[PDB]
């Protein structure tokens, strides 16, 4: 999906 | 429950063509965004997929928040996380002169004229980041809840403050209408310069242009 | 100055294709716009030309408010001011059902749920029209200090009608930012249909669509 | 200008 955002959120 | 100590707090760990400087630093504050959201309590409670949610549909609106109110002491221009002024001038020499000057006239004069601290920042911030009517959320209740409390405490913070001023509060939220409609009409431009071609649009920034996924 | 009975009066002494249909009540309720904003406070006193500006860059949010308001008591549509119920299927059927649901989400059922009355409804519609943003007021100062004489007698109503809901009042006034947005959305829609030349567009309308004098 | 609004408007 939103790759960026949810790697951030994510960490 | 929704200390403004706490959001305040947000705040300050977060501080730091004329278009594609904007935009080049919006891509650059994205990031921080993230790291902002993190510190505003509860919000990294939520599930993972409204945590994405609620980004992604008040993205444009806290950034200009944010650059508008860092801007106070600026006269006819913007001061960019990047360290970058940008006068009045120079927007209209770009052609946007106009959604310029909506938010010099509209924001920033009105925050200066007030004198809107960060802890209101904050405060207007993290309701706009609680918005309760972006669509998808799996428990748009439990949102709705944590923007209540902020702007309870928000209230409680400006009567204790600045008990001289009764309508102070109300003044903060009078300004949301305003950030709402430059915040899409700022979203109108960028589309345009995706469009166009021209102007460098980063991953983060190109990101949140993405299509949701119905 | 500002009574909230005189706004309440105003709103009393108004009251009463599927696109097709809600443009021409669009055209009905504007002359009727005109009347209610005669009554309320100071509003004529103001000069000719700053009364044409603030109805021509509330009106949609304002009729908006009128007809969301009106549609409380309906289930899954909205009642025009010429008496025909507009159900959200219909609306879908039309290709409007976005913007359709946005209003029955965002709105209506907002409305409904914390039984906004008319006197609230009036004082908000109030606040929509007294805009100390709208381009080229000869005295925008003036047109914010009505609006402030209007939300302070609005919180003055709420905490003396409902003292058991200390936030009601900011509840009321977050419904702002949507209809904000949701009054844009639909200009964008009737701009569309102009263009298309599709879908008759009575005098009045029109003339709202009609490009300011710079 | 705005020919219809001001008739309204000036009544
Ligand atoms: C400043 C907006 C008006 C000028 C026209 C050009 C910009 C249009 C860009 C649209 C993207 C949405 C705007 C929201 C935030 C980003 C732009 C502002 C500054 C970057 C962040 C910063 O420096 O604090
Ligand atoms: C109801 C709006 C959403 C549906 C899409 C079609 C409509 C777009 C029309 C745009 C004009 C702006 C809207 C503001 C008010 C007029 C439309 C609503 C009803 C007419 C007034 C009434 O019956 O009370």
């Amino acid at each position: 999906k939103h790759k960026i955002l949810h790697r951030l959120l994510q960490d | 429950d929704m200390p403004v100590e706490r959001i305040l707090e947000a705040e300050l760990a977060v501080e730091p063509d004329p278009v594609t400087n904007i935009c080049q630093a919006a891509d650059k504050q994205l990031f921080t965004l993230v790291e902002w959201a993190k510190r505003i309590p509860h919000f990294s409670e939520l599930p993972l997929d409204d945590q994405v949610i609620l980004l992604r549909a008040g993205w444009n609106e806290l950034l200009i928040a944010s650059f508008s109110h860092r801007s106070i002491a600026v006269k006819d221009g913007i001061l960019l996380a990047t360290g970058l002024h940008v006068h009045r001038n120079s927007a209209h020499s770009a052609g946007v002169g106009a959604i310029f000057d909506r938010v010099l006239t509209e924001l920033v004069s009105k925050m200066r004229d007030m004198q809107m601290d960060k802890t209101e920042l904050g405060c207007l911030r993290a309701i706009v980041l609680f918005n309760p009517d972006s669509k998808g959320l799996s428990n748009p209740a439990e949102v709705e809840a944590l923007r209540e409390k902020v702007y309870a405490s928000l209230e409680a913070y400006c009567k204790h403050k600045y008990p001289e001023q009764p309508g102070r509060f109300a003044k903060l939220l009078l300004r949301l209408p305003a950030l709402r409609s430059i915040g899409l009409k700022c979203l109108e431009h960028l589309f345009f310069f995706k469009l166009i071609g021209d102007t460098p649009i980063d991953t983060f920034l190109m990101e949140m242009l993405e299509a949701p996924h119905q």
